[PDB]
């Protein structure tokens, strides 16, 4: 999976 | 007291989990959540109701789509799905070290795309379009 900070 | 504490317990069978809030850890649940099986306090009814359909510009969902926050999320690799899991939900509801095995795995379908639909304590209900349908109903 792809992550990302939602920040 | 405790939201992992109380995680445990379901575990062990020494509570129903329709009995805590799946996304904060309350015991003043009061609904079932539509998406999975499991209760919901009012504050995280408020929070999905404000917050479960904000989009970045990435065109993925803003947050977790169980507890709706998390600071680093994990991203749906359906093409047709936009959701995101944030890892603290992911390891407590599904069990320690899924959401790694969950970033590794490329591409990842979500536990609301997968075709198991359980997974650990979390289970997706057959009913969720129904449920979404009576929650955001008038
Ligand atoms: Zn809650
Ligand atoms: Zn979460
Ligand atoms: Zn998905």
């Amino acid at each position: 999976a792809r992550t990302k900070q939602t920040a | 007291g405790s939201r992992e504490r109380l995680v445990y317990e379901v575990r062990q069978k020494c509570r129903n989990i329709e009995d805590i809030c799946i996304s904060c850890g309350s015991l003043n649940v009061t609904l079932e959540h539509p998406l999975f099986v499991g209760g919901m306090c009012q504050n995280c009814k408020n929070c999905f109701l404000e917050c479960a359909y904000q989009y970045d510009d990435d065109g993925y969902q803003s947050y977790c789509t169980i507890c709706c926050g998390g600071r680093r999320v994990l991203m749906c690799g359906n093409n047709n799905c936009c959701r995101c899991f944030c890892v603290e939900c992911v390891d407590l509801l599904v069990g320690p070290g899924a959401a790694q095995a969950a970033i590794k795995e490329d591409p990842w379908n979500c536990y609301m795309c997968g075709h198991k639909g359980t997974y650990g304590l979390l289970r997706r209900r057959e009913d969720w379009p129904s449920r979404l349908q009576m929650f955001f109903a008038n």
